[PDB]
RNA sequence: GGAGAGGUA
């Protein structure tokens, strides 16, 4: 009765049924603000049915519960607006079923329909993760004036707009507006109404609306930016810009204080993300909320506009593609028949082949890729010219809204090779796109690996839960506790590097936490910034004109707290931008953020230097050879290619017993190759010139006479 | 060519493989087993006749009497299938067998009859098989699927280096039996070698070896070979085997014939052994060292003083040898041994084995299987003898042998259901071989290995384990004396066979409810082929393997069908083609190709068979001759393909769709869309509703009417004749004269299954397809059917869709549907709600029904009549009451909330011997009238029949049609005529004619008593009352409606038309899909089939426009040959000259709701046809046109995508899931809200979401969630109180399920408690 | 109330 799912603790006495609570699909209704949220008139007057009572005793309609329970059974007419009234300003909870992290859940205001299914503002889809192919939701009611006040305070949807796990915003304009707005920000060669001039976007928007100007043309428009440089004091300055009218209309809607060029170029999704991370950070909350609102509705209104539909024959296939694949074919036959008379061996014969076929599979994918999105050409009122495409797939594609280079590959050009299950890859690529049709053999090996695919995803997600599970039970306890711990010992936090470039800049491993000692930039002995403040942007950007390498940071993993941690060693909340709380849960956040991506996971010679600069090197006991070179004995041993200003730049392993044609502290070319290696055997390199004597060695039981008889030197073993 | 019938609408046909084999009835694999399990076989080797051979006789122990089986029988069902139907019985037969008890003399010799007696003694009932398949347990018929379970026999398997870390793998072997202990023989690490019984605790082998009787030297005989020494003049003059001296390394000088033939340290060279040979040398000099570490392979003895110098299988050393020498030995044998080619492995095993004899083997096996029991020296032996080789506890199949055999290389196919001591060791030899690497592991996942098992057999195995216990209690009573007045009933006891056969049946793994919202529904599900099930795998943990598609695969398993989820490659679906092995191995069809040509005769190959041959597949372009154009031709030789000769085949495929499953063959454009997106389509596919009136798919895949008919919805002829007179609920057919038997001519008739509920509350009922004198032909549709239209198959409806974004209400998936589809209402869907009510008997007496119950306005009792019933067809809404039921101190039924309806059918049902009131007796009567008018009909229309037979045989040799009506029927038998067998056929009508009489009068008689009789009901209920309500579900906002190429949406909004895009042409669009679903998940398909769609539909209106202005059939008949015609070579090829110049009417007719067009799944229509059938219409044929903004009026620029597509409307309906609750019930240990929405319940705040609240810094919400909104009873209370006043405050206290635990916790020794 | 089967996201 204890143990298992269905013991009491894991089945009664930590999660429970409650009242109060309903159940349904849900729907779009893109009308909605970001704040609000529909629900039907039957749920709602099922939830609130007290609330109903106690407003109807108040209006004395009913002098007792019983006839009250009556009128609302009968539902007369007066109870809507009573439920109008009641629903005023109560917030409520929505939910759904798989809530991995914190914005799983969020509360709403709630807007009465005539419906039977809860419409749902299509932005926050995105942090529910919800699609809308039949997936259901919960609701539930605060009763208590505090729960109400926490649900307004804490909950509300316009509250929670960047991540926890990571300062990116999470309110991304998904698929369909962003669609739209690229379109928007586009520029034929020559559309009607084109090199014109006009006084505004008002006027741009009036032509449009008109239609004597397409939607996309170049036009010089005057603008008014507003740059808020002094202190907090939006200077308005104007100019006389060079754009497309989308853009231009487009401007109508973002706030004063950013810079035009913001809004100049295609806008990709990543433009839009970064364009609502900055204004977030210049212009605060409210401002950004609101201008995505009109961001929406303006995205939906010209996507619709713009009718971009997919037709068959937007699939074009490269002319080229039958001669390549033929070509690829013939070269496969000479492979075959090399290893039919037996001048080559099977293995070999595989590997060339699958090498071959890779190769004619990326030329089939570049072919098909530069033929789609550079076709159209077009006269720009001269003879003739190019651009890029609105082949609506290519649009789709590079727009981001959906689906990588892969897919629209699959589509167009041959889809590549299939693995058999055992893991083993077939000889014979699927030379065949879905625009044709795949013959029986092709469509088997593709269902295989379909299947392969599904089974997976099923288990990774069973596997992923328990993992979660185990890691939030561990870390629950955890609360920040105090404002300061009094200590001085940290981590040098630095750039990541991985023998490669650099996989990750210092300037983001280090955004938003306090220093333990102060930095002193490199004029020594320069105190750069204090040794206990927080690293904000503008600190981050100092360092970075600086060229910082390494900084001692205070972490959590050494804080002096007893039973918590004091609010300067964890840092910034990285859900708002200032310091953390004090009280504040962080590691059950840490636990959600960290468990929630698990889904997404998988389951199953020489050095060339590329630039020119210093070469330094580390953990350096080497000699030099006979041919004057060196020759390392180290193993530790790291090469580093330093920048002229003296910030390291590259990074590389020594291997151990490796030529080098530098010392320490030369100058590099730009492709020089450094250093060498044998990868195989071990030697017994020597340090120093001399006569080698065998020491205590008898043939017969310390060494055998296993002299060489293909060449016929001496060598005993 | 084409039937008259099949003029009314036949689809144009794309595709040019001329189609060779036909599709089998797809609901073979049923019958057959069931009809085999029930049958009088003579070789006694089906079903209940080899059962019975099997356990019977029976021999008491002494014996002085035995009891024997003689023959068995299957009386007559009670009841036919409607009425098991209606009350809720098993549909079964009665089984009757005739028992024979002899008794011999005891004092007589061995073999004597003193006596004997018979009787033929009931027993058990057995359940049925309807005509369809399915069966019939309590009126709620059931299915039952099919196993995939490993086939008996042995199996050589290895772990692949999964164990001990030393990467050396472990080679196993199993011997599974059909019936009995299993057998398991392993390596160990170390080389020692296993057995294993049961999963129990692991043994040396050559213990089980001494259970044979087999002692050392025996076994050392069977498992190794001789090396012998020759004690010579000379120091061991060894005779030596030059095969033996491959792979080993001269350690001395072999020398012979005084040549020396190799030195140490040399590897012995193939030419060594060439110039061995060369020289015929056998016997070698060899040094005494070479015999420093081997082992005797017998013992030697003393001959002098009979003590052994060196038992068996002992090392050798100098010292032996010289005691061999001086003991006069001159033969010395060794064991022949090696490191690669043969291991020691028995010898190991040998050294490890602690026992010598037959006894101590015995003694502790037994020892082992049972810990305890001192053993006896009986009682060893009596376990193992009759464990391994007393066929009764011990049995492989046929099957078992077969494979056993094919295994081994045997030759025989037949032999015995029990093991032998050959068995075993050839088993052990095998096995031994593999580990020297000779043979190959085996696989599971081969189709080669599992083998399929139907219903029939499982039914005997579960009837056969019931006779064992009446079995085993004859037994016990016939070693019991007093045998001289016993009978062969009272020994026997009926309720054991029954319970062990109704048990399974009613209530197994296997026999599952029918989805049954669809022919396909019911089709599909009836060819499921799952492996779970009593020994079948477990759902989760199953490894990846099992779910992957082996590639054998091929043709007998669809393999992209199946239920994703938690149970991948788990629920596998049968393929089209694929047929069942004699044995239960799946077979395909296979065109035989010969040299050169490729022949139409085909053969069924198994799964093996297949890995030797060469087959090209279905695809490969030949031309009239079987001489393929190409001479590189694709095959799959061996679990690959390749490109092989142009003459090295050896088979074709059939067909191109063998490989998919039925329900995965209706999908148009399948080729092109992705493997998971089909899956999904499938599915979903298998999920429609049935609509309010069917519409065709207007591009279909042609597998519709071959699923339509084979379904048991419709009414399909069965001879072909003439509507004689047509109904709404009948139909009746003079049949052909030819079709006609000689005797009883008689008419057709068919009655038709009105509005019933289905499975899933949806109602079906069928509707007449045809008109008064409409001659018909056998094997043609007559009624239609739940979602059928002319006897092909119609799940949804077609419409008008355009690709577009429009306002973001399409935004993810939402679908965006326009007003005519509601309007002109062709989407509501009608359901059936069942609602019961029970008078139970309680104390304070029993309760009623009565009319008047209290507290209750009369409003509400308008609705009942005097009895406390409502009345039929009353319209009742929620919250209402249907039978007034009081409280014995008010338990009346009402509606549940929300659900509007119209009341159609009442029922009740009372125990017997009380009396009826006054609604009961009133229904009993009208059910009287009815049967009786009913049969009346039935039976004058049979007597018009006979009569117009009776009138057709005098047309000739005196007929007068004046004496035919001077004279009514009633005297027309009698007239003369010449003498001949017509005479002999009017005796014969007019028999027929006085037995139909009698029949139908003791017809009636049997449904009066079946009628009038009383009910059977449970304890304590007196009577029951069962009321069914009719609803119509039309569409919300909210519903899930779906395409076929898995592009599922929910509905989202209902525009008026006005809003709506419309084309220049003054049509707007239906539904507004979005766009951006294609590209990510890469299914072109729909777009395809939008084009087609469109092409057809402009193809339809411009034969509409024809027709809507008078236009001869001189043009139409032109226009219609044309566009059947433009195929690329299709096989269609229709003539429109041929017809009757009015069936071209009628088909224009058919058609002017568009063309219908038919594509196989891997003979598609490419982009050149679809183009040129577009440019037969006057539509652009780049596909996309011009449209124009319902609300602007604008024209949209970028012309879009437009056509029509098939849709269906899936059965998750909004209604069904919207549901809330404020504050209800609550469960009884727990005091918390209930679950579910049967009951009132509320939703659960899981685990999860506590986290997630934690997360943020909300408390209070939190503490109030899980404290005052579900448990603390008193803080609920008091929240209640202070709700009502106005007041939001609430007293945390404590959870009562808190204290539920401490209590919980206190029972056990734990003292725990609350401090201060 | 508990078991088992099936099904949806
Ligand atoms: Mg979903
Ligand atoms: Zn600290």
């Amino acid at each position: 009765m204890i143990k298992g799912k269905q013991g009491r603790f894991r089945q009664n006495l930590l999660g429970k049924r409650v009242d109060y609570s309903g159940r349904s699909v849900i729907t779009v209704g893109p009308y909605l603000r970001l704040h609000q949220c529909g629900l039907p008139k039957k749920m709602a007057l099922e939830l609130f049915k007290p609330f109903i009572y106690g407003k109807l005793e108040l209006r004395g309609l009913a002098t007792t519960i019983k006839a009250a329970k009556k009128m609302v059974e009968r539902e007369e007419a007066v109870v809507w607006d009573i439920l109008d009234e009641v629903i005023r300003e109560h917030p409520v909870l929505l939910n759904r079923a798989p809530t991995l992290h914190r914005l799983g859940i969020q509360a709403f205001e709630p807007v009465l329909i005539e419906g039977k299914a809860i419409q749902l503002h299509p932005l926050v889809c995105a942090a529910y993760n919800a699609d809308f192919d039949g997936d259901q939701m919960a609701v539930h009611v605060p009763l208590t004036l505090e729960a109400q006040l926490e649900a307004r305070a804490l909950m509300m949807s316009t509250n929670n707009i960047l991540s926890p796990a990571n300062g990116e915003p999470i309110i991304v304009p998904s698929q369909d507006v962003v669609l739209g707005l690229y379109y928007m920000t586009r520029d034929c060669v020559n559309a009607k109404g084109e090199g014109m001039v006009l006084t505004g976007p008002k006027e741009a928007e009036r032509l449009y609306r008109s239609g004597l100007a397409s939607l996309h043309a170049r036009v010089k428009v005057r603008i008014t930016e507003y740059e808020k440089d002094a202190n907090g004091e939006l200077v308005a300055k104007t100019s006389l810009k060079d754009t497309t009218v989308g853009r231009a209309i487009l401007w109508m809607i973002v706030p004063k204080g950013l810079p035009y060029s913001i809004v100049n170029q295609a806008l990709g999704k990543k433009a839009i993300s970064k364009m609502l991370n900055t204004c977030y950070r210049i212009l605060g909350l409210k401002p950004t909320v609101i201008f995505a609102d009109q961001i929406m509705y303006t995205g939906f209104a010209y996507a619709a506009r713009s009718g971009a539909s997919v037709g068959i024959d937007d699939m074009v296939i490269p002319e080229k593609k039958h001669e390549i694949i033929s070509e690829a074919e013939a070269e496969v036959a000479e492979i075959q028949e090399q290893f039919q008379s037996g001048l080559v061996t099977a293995g070999e014969r595989y590997n060339k082949v699958i090498d071959i076929w890779a190769a004619a599979n990326d030329r089939v994918s570049k072919a098909m890729m530069d033929n789609l999105q550079t076709e159209t050409v077009i006269n720009r009122d001269g003879q003739e010219e190019k651009q890029v495409s609105f082949n609506s797939i290519y649009m789709m594609a590079d727009s981001g809204a959906r689906g990588s280079a892969a897919q629209i590959r699959q589509l167009a050009g041959m889809r590549g090779l299939m693995a058999k299950p055992d893991g083993s890859i077939i000889e014979t690529p699927i030379t065949a796109n879905f625009r044709e049709g795949l013959n029986v053999l092709q469509y088997f090996i593709s269902t295989h690996g379909a299947r392969k695919g599904l089974a997976d995803t099923a288990l990774k997600t069973a596997n992923s839960g328990y993992l979660t599970r185990r890691l939030v039970d561990v870390a629950q306890d955890l609360v920040v506790t105090e404002d300061d711990c009094g200590t001085h010992e940290g981590i040098m936090m630095t750039p990541v590097i991985e023998g490669g470039d650099v996989k990750e800049p210092l300037r983001d491993r280090v955004l938003g936490r306090v220093t333990a000692e102060d930095v002193l930039k490199p004029g020594t002995a320069d105190i750069l910034v204090p040794r206990n403040t927080l690293l904000h942007e503008q600190w981050c950007d100092l360092l970075e004109e600086n060229s910082v390498d390494a900084v001692k940071v205070r972490s959590v993993v050494s804080c002096d707290t007893d039973f918590g941690v004091c609010a300067h060693c964890y840092g910034r909340d990285l859900a708002r931008g200032h310091i953390i709380n004090k009280g504040e849960a962080i590691g059950v956040i840490a636990a959600q953020s960290i468990g929630e991506p698990g889904t997404q996971l998988t389951m199953r010679s020489s050095i060339q230097v590329k630039n020119k600069g210093s070469i330094k090197l580390s953990n350096v006991k080497s000699v030099v050879n006979s041919s004057g070179k060196l020759v390392i004995t180290s193993r530790n041993t790291e090469l580093k290619l330093i920048d002229e200003f003296g910030r390291t730049k590259e990074s590389y392993k020594v291997p151990y017993g490796a030529v080098l044609a530098k010392g320490d502290g030369e100058q590099v070319a730009g492709g020089e190759t450094v250093a060498n290696w044998d990868p195989h055997t071990m030697p017994v390199i020597t340090e120093v010139s001399g006569f080698v004597r065998f020491t205590d060695m008898i043939d017969g039981q310390t060494i055998t006479r296993q002299t060489d008889e293909l060449t016929g030197l001496s060598s005993l073993v | 060519v084409y039937s008259y019938t099949e003029k009314k609408r036949i689809r144009k046909d794309f595709g040019k493989r001329p189609q060779v084999l036909d599709v089998p009835y797809l609901l073979s694999i049923q019958l057959d087993s069931f009809q085999k399990f029930i049958e009088q076989d003579p070789e006694g080797q089906y079903g209940l006749e080899a059962a019975f051979r099997s356990v019977f006789p029976i021999q008491s122990y002494s014996g002085n009497s035995e009891l024997q089986y003689v023959s068995y029988r299957l009386g007559e069902p009670v009841f036919d299938v409607q009425e098991c139907q209606i009350r809720g019985v098993t549909y079964s037969a009665p089984l009757r067998v005739k028992l024979r008890l002899v008794i011999y003399e005891r004092e007589a010799p061995e073999g004597t009859v003193k006596d004997i007696k018979e009787q033929e003694v009931y027993m058990g009932e057995i359940p049925l098989m309807t005509d369809n398949g399915t069966f019939v347990i309590n009126g709620t018929e059931r299915v039952i699927v099919s196993q995939l379970h490993r086939s008996p026999g042995v199996f050589f398997d290895s772990d692949k280096g999964k164990t001990h870390s030393s990467g050396k793998v472990l080679y196993n072997a199993r011997i599974i039996p059909y019936r009995g202990s299993w057998l398991d023989f392993e390596f160990d690490p170390k080389d020692n070698l296993f057995v294993r019984i049961d999963r129990r605790r692991k043994l040396p082998a050559t213990i089980i070896l001494r259970a044979l009787n087999y002692t050392t030297e025996q076994i050392l005989d069977l498992f190794f070979e001789k090396v012998i020494f020759e004690i010579r003049d000379n120091k061991l003059q060894m005779e030596l085997v030059p095969e033996r001296l491959r792979g080993e390394t001269a350690s001395f000088d072999i020398e012979a014939n005084g040549k020396v033939y190799v030195e140490k340290g040399r590897r012995i060279t193939a030419r060594h052994i060439r110039q061995l040979e060369k020289d015929d040398v056998k016997l070698i000099e060899v040094p005494v060292e070479y015999i420093a570490g081997k082992v005797v392979a017998k013992d030697y003895i003393d001959e002098s003083t009979g003590e052994l110098i060196c038992a068996a299988n002992m090392e050798l050393s100098l010292d032996l040898l010289a005691k061999l020498s001086q003991s006069g030995h001159k033969r010395i044998e060794t064991l022949f041994t090696n490191d690669l080619d043969h291991g020691p492995y028995i010898s190991e095993t040998l050294r490890v084995d602690p026992t010598n004899d037959r006894l101590s083997a015995l003694v502790e096996i037994y020892r082992m299987m049972r810990p305890g029991e001192p053993p006896t020296r009986e009682a060893a032996e009596s376990l193992f003898e009759n464990l391994f080789f007393s066929e009764d506890r011990y049995d492989l199949s046929a099957v078992g042998r077969m494979k056993f055999n094919r295994s081994l290389l045997r030759e025989e196919i037949e032999g015995s259901g029990i093991l032998s001591k050959d068995d075993i060791i050839d088993v052990m030899k095998k096995l031994i071989d593999i580990r020297n690497g000779k043979g190959e592991v085996d696989d599971i996942d081969h189709l080669g290995n599992r083998r399929i098992r139907s219903v029939g057999e499982m039914a005997e195995n579960q009837f056969r384990v019931g006779l064992v216990r009446v079995e085993r209690a004859v037994k016990e009573r016939l070693s019991l004396g007093d045998l001289d007045t016993l009978m062969p009933q009272d020994m026997i006891n009926a309720k054991p066979i029954s319970a062990a056969v109704k048990e399974f049946f009613g209530s197994s793994q296997l026999s599952q409810f029918m989805d049954q919202n669809n022919p396909l529904s019911e089709i599909t599900h009836k060819r499921r082929i799952s492996a779970l099930g009593p020994g079948g795998l477990t759902r989760e943990r199953a490894g990846f393997e099992v779910r992957d598609v082996h590639p054998t695969h091929y043709g007998r398993v669809c393999p992209i069908e199946t239920p994703e989820g938690p149970n991948i490659g788990l629920i596998n679906s049968l393929s089209v083609y694929a047929q069942t092995n004699e044995y239960g191995f799946l077979e395909t069809p296979y065109r035989k190709v010969t040299d050169g040509v490729v022949t139409d005769e085909i053969h069924y190959l198994s799964a093996i068979e297949e890995g030797n041959y060469v087959i090209a597949q279905a695809n490969s372009n030949l031309d009239e001759e079987g001489h393929f154009v190409e001479d590189l031709v694709t095959c799959r030789s061996k679990g690959e393909s390749s490109l092989f000769s142009r003459d090295q085949v050896d088979y074709m495929d059939v067909s191109t769709q063998q490989v998919v499953s039925v329900g995965a063959s209706l999908i148009p454009f399948l080729e092109h869309d992705d493997a998971n997106r089909a899956l999904m389509g499938a599915n979903m596919q298998r999920q429609a509703v049935p609509t309010l009136r069917a519409d065709k798919p207007l591009v279909g895949t042609g597998m519709e009417r071959a699923v339509a008919v084979d379904s048991g919805v419709t009414a399909v002829a069965k001879r072909g004749g003439v509507v004689q007179y047509v109904d709404a609920s009948r139909i009746v057919i003079k049949v052909n004269e030819d079709e006609m038997y000689p005797g009883e001519a008689g008419i057709d008739i068919y009655n038709l299954t009105k509005y019933t509920r289905s499975n899933q509350n949806t109602c079906i009922n069928q509707m007449p397809c045809v008109s008064l004198g409409e001659p018909v032909e056998r094997g043609d549709v007559l009624a239609d059917g739940p979602s059928t239209d002319l006897g092909e198959l119609a799940l949804g409806q077609n419409m008008r869709v355009a690709f577009m974004p429009w306002n973001g209400y399409n935004f993810e998936d939402s679908i965006l549907v326009s007003e005519r589809v509601v309007q002109e209402d062709r989407f509501t869907t009608i359901h059936i709600q069942e609602l019961a009510c029970v008078s139970r008997d309680t104390k304070l007496g029993p309760e009623e029904i009565t009319a008047d119950i209290p507290n209750v306005g009369e409003a509400a009792l308008s609705k009942l009549d005097e009895s406390g019933i409502v009345y039929i067809g009353a319209e009742v809404t929620g919250g209402d009451i249907l039978v007034g039921k009081v409280t014995p101190k008010d338990s009346s039924l009402r509606v549940p909330n929300g659900v509007s309806g119209t009341v159609i059918d009442v029922q009740v049902f009372t125990r017997d011997g009380v009396e009826k009131d006054k609604r009961a007796l009133e229904i009993e009567e009208m059910q009287l009238k009815q049967a009786k008018k009913d049969l009346s009909e039935e039976l004058q229309i049979l007597e018009a029949g006979l009569f117009s037979r009776i009138r057709a045989v005098l047309v000739a040799g005196g007929v007068e049609a004046e004496k035919l009506d001077k004279l009514p029927r009633d005297r027309w038998l009698e007239l003369g005529l010449t003498d001949e067998e017509k005479q002999n056929q009017l005796e014969q009508l007019a028999e027929q004619y006085d037995e139909l009489k009698h029949e139908f009068e003791k017809k009636l008689e049997a449904k009066r008593r079946k009628i009038t009789q009383g009910d059977d009901l449970a304890p304590g209920v007196l009577k029951i009352v069962k009321v069914y309500l009719a609803v119509k579900r039309r569409i919300q906002p909210g519903d899930k409606m779906a395409g076929r190429h898995g592009n599922k949406g929910v509905i989202s909004k209902i525009n008026p038309i006005e809003d709506m895009p419309y084309d220049e042409n003054g049509t707007p669009v239906d539904i507004v899909l979005n766009p951006l679903g294609v590209p990510s998940r890469m299914n072109i398909g729909q777009i395809l089939e939008t084009h087609l769609g469109m092409a057809a539909k402009g193809i339809g209106d411009k034969i509409n426009a024809m027709l809507k202005q008078q236009q001869e059939v001189a043009k139409l008949r032109e226009f219609i040959q044309r566009a059947y015609d433009l195929g690329a070579d299709v096989r269609q090829k229709v003539d429109l000259s041929t017809f009757s110049d009015e069936e071209v009417m009628r088909l224009a007719e058919n058609l002017r709701k568009g063309m219908p067009i038919a594509t196989p799944v891997f003979d598609g229509a490419k982009e050149a046809e679809i183009k040129e059938l577009l440019k037969l219409g006057d539509l652009p044929t780049s596909g996309q046109i011009r449209l124009y903004d319902g609300r602007t009026g604008e024209q949209f620029e970028r012309p879009v995508t437009v056509g029509y597509m098939y849709m269906l409307k899936l059965n998750h309906l909004v209604d069904d899931k919207m549901h809330a609750r404020s504050t209800g019930s609550y469960s009884l240990v727990t005091q918390q809200p209930l679950g579910g929405k049967a009951q009132f319940g509320g939703q659960r705040f899981g685990e999860m979401e506590v986290w997630a609240l934690e997360a943020y810094g909300a408390a209070y919400t939190l503490q109030e969630m899980l404290t005052v909104k579900s448990d603390d009873v008193n803080g609920r209370t008091k929240m209640y109180k202070n709700i009502v006043d106005g007041n939001h405050q609430m007293e945390p206290g404590m959870p009562e399920s808190f204290n539920v635990l401490l209590k919980e916790i206190r029972s056990l020794g734990i003292n725990i408690e609350l401090e201060d």
